[PDB]
């Protein structure tokens, strides 16, 4: 069936079903800067998706973090 | 004697000059000569193409 | 155009040992392509080189055994880039070889 | 709720020493995720994780400390 | 095998608890260590070996526990 | 065969899934070298130089948390 | 021969099970030491004293707990 | 005659041995500099030698401190 995913799976993929295809949006904007560098209105699209997916990449991992060491403070006093 | 156990048999390698020490009873020791020349054989060699 | 080459190099290294003593030989060396002038190119060079690790064993048939290591070759050099030396240095490959002999 | 101790009264007293945090956390989760570039929304969830924290390491604690007292008692009953 | 005891049995629910995470660990580090420079590969990464901590770590813890609950009970059988 | 760990195989994955970027950097650092001021070279080279940092990055941190997961259970034997 | 007892089995068992670990360590030490900045000769020796050490780790806790296994069982001949 | 010295110390002396000289060059490549701290063949020497120095003292410490655990958790099993 669909595959087991545990509780940090779903935290962080919340932000990959938040963000509706950024992925596929910075290719596309790449894929046309490169045809033509000089374009000022290619280059400021691109300055804007370039730091939100920076942004959105940071955010999901500090937080993955932050649960991990939620969780092992308390397994450590099962003993 | 005839009836030591062969458990207190011990063989120490001895690289240097490529031979094997054994301490045991005389028996021992003949059946481990027996059993070292039943075991070293020259072997063949092999090419491949 | 029209061009013919060929090549020969012939090594041979000597090494003395004892019975059950391992041992090793190790040698590199360099050599200059004596192309020439003021208004030269830079010398180019090229570079070779050889491992043999080696441990003997008689046998009693008049017989020697061998473990064998041996490493040989001459050192990767993109940075000799030129064209007018086609007398290059020959190009050695690079090889390793482990194996027991008799 | 059908039977607990005294440990789980000890636990049961954060659970609803804080009201709602236990959802606030997880709603502005999903605000920012909708959104992860804007600083409001950034602001409003770095103090309701941290929040989130403490309140679980100060629950756990707690309930080791009275469990080490009352094995602490329980040993010389022999 | 054949022999199973409790402390076993207690152990094999986490492993049957996590359905295949056992192995998705294993691929996804097989995936990122071909290409070690794509952050979609790198954050998935993170995720699958941070759960594989998780779980391992508080399966020992309890069966630890288990142990030293009936340990102390068979001392009292003189 | 040569007697190899768990972390000896977690490490070597990464050797082995970059086939040859020990040598590329290597070589393209000898051709930089011989020229400065060709911008051809400069911008292969940069690209080199950040994918090996990334790899031996990568592969450090791993080794470590493995390292971890398995000290956690050594302790729990006694 | 010399006399072996049971401890001293269960212990030789970990020292011939990891084949040549115990060399492969100083090996790596004595490149490590010729040449500290190399990242290759580096990300060797993590792996190996990793290995060692976990190793050793386990082999004394194992011998501690079949010594307490064993002074368990003599106490009851009175 | 000299000194006795342990297993930590054969440790601790192992690199100081592999590092033939770099106790030296690290002072007189100073008093070089120190002499004329303006030239660049002087400057970019000196770079090179203070962070083979670096590396060098780091990473001895770091494996002392390592072989230490190991044995304190060998004799915490004595008793």
């Amino acid at each position: 069936a669909t595959p087991w995913s545990g509780y940090l799976d779903d935290v962080s993929a919340k932000f990959d079903t938040g963000v509706d295809n950024l992925q596929t949006q910075v290719t596309e904007a790449l894929d046309k800067l490169a045809a033509k560098p000089s374009d000022p209105a290619l280059l400021a699209a691109y300055q804007s998706k370039l730091s939100e997916y920076n942004l959105y990449r940071n955010a999901q991992s500090n937080t993955v973090k932050v649960f991990k060491d939620i969780d092992a403070a308390i397994i450590q006093n099962f003993r | 004697k005839q009836n030591a156990a062969a458990g207190n048999i011990k063989i120490v390698a001895y690289p240097d000059t490529n031979s094997l020490l054994v301490k045991g009873t005389a028996e021992q020791v003949h059946f481990i000569e027996m059993l070292v020349k039943a075991l070293d054989v020259a072997k063949r060699h092999v090419e491949l193409s | 155009l029209e061009e013919k080459k060929q090549a020969t190099v012939v090594s041979r290294p000597v090494l003395l040992t004892q019975e059950n003593v391992p041992a090793i030989f190790d040698n590199n060396r360099t050599f200059y392509t004596k192309l020439i002038g003021e208004r030269n190119v830079a010398l180019e060079h090229v570079t070779y080189g050889t491992m043999i690790r080696v441990l003997p064993r008689f046998s009693a048939d008049g017989q020697i055994e061998m473990s064998l290591d041996i490493e040989d070759g001459n050192d990767k050099t993109p940075q000799s880039d030129t064209t007018t030396s086609v007398d290059a240095l020959p190009e050695v490959g690079r090889t390793l070889i482990s194996t027991i002999a008799r």
